[PDB]
RNA sequence: UAGUAUCUGUUCUUAUCAGUUUAAUAUCUGAUUCCUCGAGGA
RNA sequence: UGAAGCUUUCAUACU
């Protein structure tokens, strides 16, 4: 329960998705070839694309329900 | 099927790239990254050669590579932070031509992981303390030492754990012999998960914190913290103590701040831009990498735009307070993802991709016309230059490198007898087919 | 209401007499009550118990957190009440306690902090000038503790200032003390202000009264030991007048200059150090026939520091220091001494360390001959570290001679048994090595003479002599005399004194353990039965000893002894499995290796599984341990299908008992199980299907002992093939199928991959019953805590809805 | 000639038959992982070697017998195919290959990285050399252990656990370390170190340069 | 009943009762990494103390090699409460 | 304000895969489309059994556990050879029927 | 020593809805002169 | 064809 990323019987889709999204985010920053896979697809700088994914880490998935 | 696994070629790109005495002599060094290959070069100050001294394989992934000296030592030390939930300082042997495991340090579980440090790393200025840090809440601190047979010891860690934080980076901040002090791009999410609207998720701002180490008290405190204008990128350490004030620069999307603690102002410089740029107009302008000089008389700085400008920072300072930000165009390479300022009069650029450049800086101070531009200039609209070829710089050694090979055929397209490797590699209009051949030249 | 707030703050005895919970919530409650509770109330309470005169030790470390916490927060009330705390904690910084010590150092640094430096200074002054000189040292202390909190440069005006006083010599020599205890304190950190504090305290070297002379010069003293191997250009002002006053003082304020001079010569160049050591040399030599028993621990101290340097080298230390250290130091008044006995030993092994081992080892070697035996033990530990540090290359056939002489009398001329003459013994004969041939001979009469008798505590000492230079004695081809010892040895067998039983077999073990059975005289037959009865022993050497003679008789003569009484033997050996010393088992599980080997796994097995069918528990489980053992010496394919036979017997608790032993054979075997995965997968296969609960209890125990001992070896097939067997167990509710279940799945999640595991558990993370989904995130948790980067590539699609996007796009780019 | 191999972004392999007669394109087998397929290499008529985004190397072989003729168990095709290799690189793989690379060799599996590394994969041909392999490799995991603190059996394990692959740049460490280390490592392997050195240098001479 | 405080450099012990079993999954077979243990744990009078019985240690304390294959050594400070 | 089995049918790609209690889960239109995913073997179906898990059946009266063909070969039931039983375990060793990671285990799987 | 398992015994209107809860049941909580041979049942 | 659950005063076995 302390470990963020854990779960429950009351977990719901949206904080399962985002938090998958979150790690999904770090690994791409941790490891080296991954991130130089995305920047040679989009084109752009690798601290470009650092920062872009820094920028989607806060609300990703969009805000939650009700 | 049993397989055996072989390299015939290690990898040639860099990620990133340290200097100093790693040999404890006054000649300089480089510790470059590759992605799990550490390398040792050092320049050559009368041909200007870079050689290769040694490289290792580390089985590992490098996220992180600092150098740090104690006070009173000629020898420079090497802090890496890894995949692994471990820290490592590591001293290079002369004598053998090795790397000598010093410490080893063990705080949490392998893989490259969210809340487990070791993607961010500061050291203190002085050498007395290092601080490892992950993309969330958790923060360690260790404080390092010496006994008196002059080997390094290393401490205990302290925690600065902080729930729901973002880290962007992380420096030691420059202080005279005062307690330890570190600075965090920090941004708490919250707020966030709470708004269903969607309106929390704006309205977010990132602080700039300090920490500062009590070594008398032993305990890490956070003292300052101050909400920041827009989202920025990496910090740059100002150096301070009895030469230069004691600030930080921040990197941001279209300008340079300088900020201290105290009752120093904000001083913001706008980037200048090209003139008659034909790149789309929505896009903004970052800096992507820096490179310290500290002289004994004078100090500047070198950063490097996403369109490969290289500008010249400098700062006008009274007794203690910042008065002006000044910058000045300084040249275009390639993009780099770290940039090494050699004494001796030495630029070591390692691009993203490509091959990696060694540069000598042929005309140093700045008798020119070109314009300075200033942070106390008035502009309602912004600064404009013109990129020419290379002026201040002069190009003295170029290391190849594959990276990124895109796509490869093994076949004998000449009529010798043994084939040849026909390679599509590199990005942009950089990329070009390489055909490689086994022998010498 | 006064006592309002006392009553209500009798938090601190919440928290002394308290729980660990309800601690720190009385701390936390008490911190957000301290700005208004009041300083004044606060300590008025507080420092009474802390002046309590059986506090403890944790009760006092957790008072001092109080103090610290509450004084963090009220800062700048706590003024009017300084002067006060300080009279309650300026003791506990000269108590004989470190961590009293430690404790009232961190109380008056959060007092500083608390405070402002203008109030500390104020308070503290009165006392600089004070005529007691208990409160002249505590005062200094407290200076140096503000030091240490609010800075060195803080401090440096009021230092400059009060070391400069022409009113009275006391407060010159009170800041002189600071600056001293500043050092002491801090060390290393000293560094930067090094020129500063140096410039401060430099006047007081030429002062007009002695004392201020003396504390000047242990001031340079400490600071020069702070700031060591580094400092040197801010140690220029008092070069000349340290050597000045050296050549002109004499007594205490020469032995404080000679101290300052002796710490300051290490920091030098070569022509620094070469040229001042000259002059202090000359002075030191001079004082070689000085009085004071200090005098001579500074002098040996000053010595061994400048004999260490590179400026110092060998011919001048020979040409000049060693003739008169070694007539004026070596002799049995300074073996009586005590105090400096350890120094000239250590003095004298690092003279040896830099002019060479052979003068050293000459001049004091002439003198293990001696009428007193003090200073015969003294010269024996300055020979045998000098040995150790060097080893014996330049010994000459004069030396050896007078070498192996001297050891041997004084091994006779012993009258208490000592390690001293032992280890010299032993260290000198195994650094001679093949060179002492002759001297075997006479060493094996000294040490015949010295096991034949007298009281069994010289046997003992002479047993350990033969089991620690057998190597050497057999290395030159001479065993035979060996053959007379292990006689002798052999009859020594029957001692009341087991200390003295356990050293002659360790000797006899030694001595078989290189000689060979052919040519080891007693007969082999005619030994093991009269060692057998000795097995039933309790004490542990000699049972650790047995046991290993036992084996390596075993080992190698195994022909010689008839079969059955191996039998024997090895049943025996079965009780020690639970000895409750690792050293017992370890010996007990390598003996019962090497009686297997010997005597084939047929026989053994057979009556392995009979025992295992009828006797208690524990037994039980040595007799699985055994089995195990067994397997492993000789290869498992001798031991599993007579093991598999014995599943056909038609009974329960029977099948039950191969479950547990083939569960503590496969985790006793480790990587050899790869070879026999697919032998075993039927039964346990019938044993998943088994209605009864340890059945499948100890089938999915086997289950993970299999998965953990292959892993890297190709075996997944028969691994998923029963992990589809071990998985419909989830929905158990007994508590001990499901921890057997749980680390089944934890075993599989290594060998077999996280991938596989998520693949078993998807479908079930979000099914309707909240049962189902209480069981699949446990599981799922704790796939995710181990290996959570693997899951990044395992993990399925999957689309965005109208509100979120849950596509990872950057995993779809194709170069 | 007969068969069709198709690579999934996110699957990993599909087979696929061509009716001739019929007109018809029918899938008769799949695999039960997930996999980023990079690229694919074929390397006979039953096995193919792939490669990941995650940087992992993969090799798929088909079970015996099967069908050929075709007119799911797992929501997918009704025959799987089994993993025979899992390794991982470390870097991210975009091409593979099967050749020669010297005149007069043998038949090696060349891969290329993003980061500018060139490496193989070759097969061995007997036991003994695959044992004594796999005997350094062992030996060599404990007292050369990897220098910023990771475990070289978790580091090549990372998405999946290691299968059939020797690593060759943790053996060649052999040569780099101190004599008194090289003895304790030969003198296990009942060998001394110029032979364990002339044992390795001859696989690599056999295939590459 | 676990600390599990993240630890540092003091080592743990065992005393001669169990010397040699992991502290983790108490088991009987091959010993692998040496135990560290929290701060607080080895403090003043604690220091050198097995970590399963607070009583005097006489041997290191270690992690068997079942438990750092599944990196239970990094859960942090054994210590049991 | 909850689906019904013959509504949620006709939202989801795979109908088979839908179930009695389906419509009673929090969220059933992500478990319909995880039980539909390629992999992911299925719940052990006995959780919803008041038998809890085996047992059942004691009627069926089972032979002692058959040794494997070459064991049962080796003649183990007095001269004894060993080479016969080391080259008999590796030259003789034979691989048994697996099964597949979708193939589950169930209590009437045996007959 | 005190925990589990297996036999024996018991096991709650073929009368209707609502609420708590449950996957659904289950459980719990509330409401809905006549016949037969001095008696029983509804 | 089938669904054997729950409880205790039972009684009997194993830890
Ligand atoms: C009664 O005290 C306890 C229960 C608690 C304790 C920790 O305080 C005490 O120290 C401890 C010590 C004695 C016992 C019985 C515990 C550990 C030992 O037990 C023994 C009974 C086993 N016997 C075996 O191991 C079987 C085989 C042999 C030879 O080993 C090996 C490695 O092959 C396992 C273990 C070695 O037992
Ligand atoms: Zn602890
Ligand atoms: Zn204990
Ligand atoms: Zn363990």
């Amino acid at each position: 329960s302390k470990y963020i990323g854990t779960g429950h019987a009351d977990t719901t889709k949206w904080e399962w998705l985002v938090n998958q999204h979150r790690d999904s985010y770090c690994s791409y920053m941790g490891h080296f070839d991954l991130l130089n896979y995305f920047a040679i697809a989009e084109n752009e700088s690798k601290a470009r694309v650092r920062f872009n994914l820094m920028e989607k880490m806060l609300q990703p998935c969009g805000p939650p329900a009700d | 099927m049993f397989l055996y696994n072989l390299t015939l070629q290690r990898a040639t790109g860099i990620s990133f790239a340290i200097h100093g005495n790693f040999s404890g002599t006054k000649q300089q060094e480089i510790v470059v990254s590759r992605g799990k290959i550490l390398e040792l070069l050092r320049p050559d100050p009368n041909t200007g050669k870079v050689h290769t001294l040694l490289t290792v394989e580390v089985f590992g992934v490098i996220r992180s590579l600092m150098a740090f000296r104690l006070t009173g030592g000629t020898k420079d030390y090497i802090v890496v932070g890894s995949d692994s939930g471990r820290i490592v300082i590591l001293e290079y042997q002369p004598s053998k031509n090795m790397f000598e495991k010093i410490h080893q340090e063990t705080f949490g579980k392998s893989g490259c992981r969210r809340i487990v440090p070791g993607q961010f790393l500061a050291v203190d200025p002085k050498g007395r303390a290092v601080m490892i840090s992950a993309i969330e809440k958790q923060k360690l601190v260790y404080i390092l030492n010496r006994d008196a047979a002059a080997r390094l010891t290393i401490s205990s860690p302290l925690e600065a754990h902080k729930a729901n934080t973002l880290v962007y980076h992380v420096v030691g901040v420059d202080v005279g012999f005062e307690n330890p002090m570190f600075a965090c791009l920090e941004m708490d999410y919250e707020e966030a998960d709470n708004d269903p609207t969607g309106e929390a998720a704006a309205n977010t701002q990132q602080t700039l914190t300090f920490y500062e180490l009590d070594l008398g008290l032993n305990h890490v405190v956070r003292k300052y913290s101050e909400p920041l204008e827009e989202h920025g990128n990496f910090l740059i350490t100002v150096p301070g103590g009895s030469d230069g004030p004691s600030g930080v620069l921040i990197c941001s999307e279209n300008y340079i701040t300088y900020k201290n603690f105290g009752d120093q102002p904000d001083i913001r410089c706008p980037i200048p831009r090209r003139r008659n740029d034909l790149d789309d107009p929505e896009r903004g302008m970052i800096f992507v990498c820096s490179a310290t000089h500290k002289t004994k008389s004078m100090f500047f700085f070198l950063a490097q735009t996403e369109q490969g400008d290289i500008f010249k920072i400098t700062l006008e300072t009274d007794e203690d307070m910042v008065t002006e930000i000044r910058l000045k165009y300084f040249d275009t390479v390639p993009v780099a993802a770290a940039m090494c300022v050699l004494k001796t009069g030495f630029l070591f650029v390692a691009s993203e991709f490509g091959n990696h450049y060694l540069y000598q800086i042929a005309h140093l101070g700045d008798d020119d016309e070109e314009p300075e531009f200033s942070s106390a200039m008035p502009l309602e609209d912004t600064f404009f230059f013109q990129p020419r070829p290379l002026k201040n710089l002069v190009l003295v050694d170029e290391l190849d490198s594959l990276s990124p090979i895109l796509f490869c055929q093994i076949a004998d397209l000449a009529n010798e007898d043994t084939p040849q490797l026909y390679v599509a590699c590199g990005r942009g209009p950089r990329s070009s087919l390489r055909v490689l051949r086994h022998g010498l030249e | 209401e006064e006592q309002k707030e006392r009553k209500i703050m009798k938090l601190l005895l919440k928290i002394k007499n308290g729980t660990p919970p309800m601690r720190k919530a009385a701390l936390r409650q008490i911190t957000d009550k301290a700005r208004e509770f009041g300083a004044g109330p606060l300590f008025n309470q507080i420092l009474p118990l802390l002046m309590s005169p059986t506090l403890e030790d944790q009760e006092r470390h957790l008072l001092v957190k109080v103090i610290d916490r509450i004084l963090y927060k009220l800062d700048d009330l706590v003024r009017p009440y300084v002067h006060k705390i300080l009279v309650v904690i300026e003791p506990l910084l000269i108590d004989e306690d470190y961590y009293a010590r430690v404790e009232g150092r961190e109380i008056i640094s959060n007092l500083a902090k608390a405070a402002g430096l203008a109030t500390m200074i104020s308070t503290m002054r009165p006392d600089i000038d004070n005529m007691d000189e208990y409160v002249r040292n505590t005062t200094a202390r407290a200076f140096a503790v503000v030091a240490s909190a609010l800075g060195i440069p803080s401090l440096l005006p009021f230092l400059k200032a009060v070391c400069k006083s022409k009113k009275s010599w006391q407060a010159r020599h009170t800041g002189i003390k600071i600056v001293q205890q500043i050092a002491i304190l801090m060390g290393c950190a000293i560094l930067p202000h090094l020129r500063s504090l140096v410039e401060i305290i430099e006047h007081g070297l030429v002062d007009e009264q002695q004392k201020v002379r003396t504390i000047s010069a242990l001031a340079i003293a400490a600071l020069a030991e702070a700031a060591t191997p580094y400092g040197i250009e801010s140690f220029d002002s008092v070069l000349k007048p340290l050597w000045k006053g050296i050549r002109q003082h004499r007594g205490k304020g020469l032995a404080a200059f000679l101290k300052a001079i002796g710490y300051l010569i290490p920091l030098m160049d070569a022509e620094y150090a070469n040229y001042y050591t000259r002059e202090v040399m000359l002075i030191l030599i001079r004082e070689f026939q000085s009085p004071d028993e200090e005098m001579k621990k500074i002098v040996l101290k000053v010595v061994k520091q400048c004999c260490g340097t590179d400026g110092v080298e060998a011919n001048y230390i020979k040409t000049e220091i060693l003739p008169p250290f070694f007539k004026h130091f070596w002799q049995h008044r300074m073996a009586l001494d005590r105090r400096n006995y350890r120094q000239l030993v250590d003095t004298t092994v690092e003279l040896a360390n830099k002019v060479g081992a052979a003068e050293i080892i000459s001049r004091i070697v002439d003198d293990l001959k001696d009428e007193a035996e003090q200073y015969r033990k003294m010269v024996m530990e300055t020979i045998e570290k000098i040995m150790g540090n060097l080893g014996a290359a330049d010994i000459d056939h004069k030396l050896e001679e007078q070498l192996i002489d001297g050891i041997l009398y004084a091994f006779q001329e012993q009258t208490t048994e000592d390690s001293v003459m032992l280890n010299g013994f032993g260290t000198v004969v195994n650094a001679l090595g093949k060179r002492v041939k002759p001297y075997l001979p006479q060493i094996c009469g000294t040490v015949l003479w010295r096991l034949n008798n007298k009281s069994a505590k010289v046997r003992q000492q002479a047993a350990d002599l033969i089991s620690r230079t057998a190597v050497v004695m057999k290395t030159c081809q001479e065993e035979k005399l060996m053959g007379h010892l292990g006689v002798v040895l052999y009859e020594y067998l029957g001692e009341e004194y087991p200390e003295v039983l356990g050293s002659i077999l360790g000797a006899l073990k030694a001595i078989v353990n290189v000689i060979g059975m052919h040519k080891m005289t007693p007969p082999i037959k005619d030994l093991l039965p009269r060692l057998t009865p000795i097995l039933k022993n309790r004490h542990e050497k000699v049972q650790e000893n047995c046991i290993d003679l036992v084996g390596r008789i075993a080992d190698r003569g195994a022909e010689y002894v008839s079969a059955r009484e191996w039998m024997r033997i090895c049943f025996e050996l079965l009780e020690l499995l639970k000895a409750h010393k690792k050293a017992i088992r370890r010996a007990t599980v390598n003996t019962f290796g090497y009686i297997a080997k010997a005597i084939g796994p047929h026989d053994v097995l057979a009556t392995l599984l009979n025992n295992l069918k009828v006797q208690e528990r524990q037994n039980r489980v040595c007799t699985t341990v055994a089995i195990a053992i067994v397997a492993e010496t000789c290869s498992p394919f001798t031991v599993l299908p007579a093991l598999m036979n014995e599943y056909r017997v038609p009974e329960l608790n029977v099948q039950n008992g191969v479950l547990k032993s083939l569960s503590f054979l496969f985790e006793y075997i480790g990587e050899m199980g790869k070879d026999y995965i697919y032998a075993v997968t039927p039964l346990l296969e019938d044993a998943l299907m088994d209605r009864d609960l340890v059945h499948r209890q100890t089938a999915s125990a086997v289950v993970q002992h299999m998965s953990l001992g292959v892993y890297g070896f190709g075996c997944e097939d028969s691994l998923n093939h029963l992990l589809n067997y071990v998985w419909p167990n989830v929905f158990e509710t007994s508590p001990h199928v499901i921890q057997a279940v749980m680390g089944a799945l934890e075993g599989l999640r290594v060998a077999i991959g996280p991938c596989r595991m998520l693949q078993y558990c998807l479908q079930g993370l979000f099914h309707p019953a909240r049962k189902v989904r209480d069981v699949y995130w446990k599981i799922y948790n704790s796939i995710y805590i181990g290996s959570q980067d693997a899951l990044i590539a395992h993990y399925p699609r999957i689309y965005n809805d109208d509100k979120n996007t849950y596509i990872r796009y950057e995993l779809d780019y194709i170069l | 000639g007969h068969r069709v191999i198709v690579s999934d972004v996110q699957e990993s392999f599909i087979w696929v038959r061509y009716k001739r007669n019929e007109n018809q394109l029918i899938i008769f087998a799949d695999d039960t992982y997930p996999r980023w397929v990079t690229t694919a290499s074929l390397l006979d008529y039953d096995t193919v070697a792939g490669a990941d985004k995650f940087g992992n190397i993969c090799v798929v072989r088909l079970p015996p017998n099967t069908n050929d003729e075709v007119d799911g168990l797992l929501n997918g095709a009704s025959q799987k195919a089994e993993v025979i290799m899992n390794y991982h690189v470390g870097e991210t793989v975009l091409s593979l290959q099967k050749t020669t690379l010297i005149p007069g060799g043998s038949e090696s599996l060349v891969y290329t990285t993003l980061s500018g590394g060139i490496g193989i994969l070759v097969p061995f041909t007997s036991h003994e050399d695959h044992d004594f392999f796999q005997h350094v490799e062992m030996h060599l995991r404990s007292e050369h252990p990897p220098l910023c603190g990771r475990d070289h059996l978790s580091f090549r394990s990372y998405y999946f656990p290691v299968k059939n692959v020797i690593d060759g740049d943790l053996c060649e460490q052999f040569n780099s370390m101190e004599p008194n280390k090289q003895k304790n490592v030969s003198e296990e392997l009942d060998r001394t170190p110029p032979e364990v050195s002339k044992k390795l240098e001859d696989i690599r001479t056999r295939y590459a340069f | 009943i676990f600390c599990r405080k993240q630890a540092g450099v003091a080592i743990g012990r065992l005393c001669e009762k169990c010397d040699g079993k992991c502290v983790i999954c108490d088991s009987y077979v091959r010993p692998c990494t040496l135990v560290r243990i929290c701060d607080e744990c080895n403090y003043g009078s604690y220091q050198g103390r097995c970590v399963i019985c607070g009583g005097p240690g006489v041997s290191d304390a270690y992690y068997c090699k079942e438990c750092t294959i599944q990196e239970k050594d990094r859960d942090g400070c054994p210590k049991i409460v | 304000n909850r689906f019904t089995v013959a509504e949620l049918k006709q939202l989801v790609a795979r109908p088979d895969v839908v179930e009695m209690h389906d419509v009673t889960a929090q969220d059933p239109k992500l478990l319909v489309h995880l039980k539909a995913t390629r992999n992911s073997v299925p719940v052990p179906r006995h959780w919803c059994f008041k038998r809890k898990y085996l047992q059942g059946k004691r009627g069926i009266e089972k032979p002692p556990f058959e040794l494997p063909d070459f064991i049962k070969r080796t003649g183990i039931q007095i001269d004894i050879d060993y080479q016969k039983l080391h080259d008999a375990f590796f030259k003789w060793q034979t691989k048994p029927k697996l099964t597949i990671h979708g193939d589950l285990y169930y209590e009437g799987k045996e007959f």
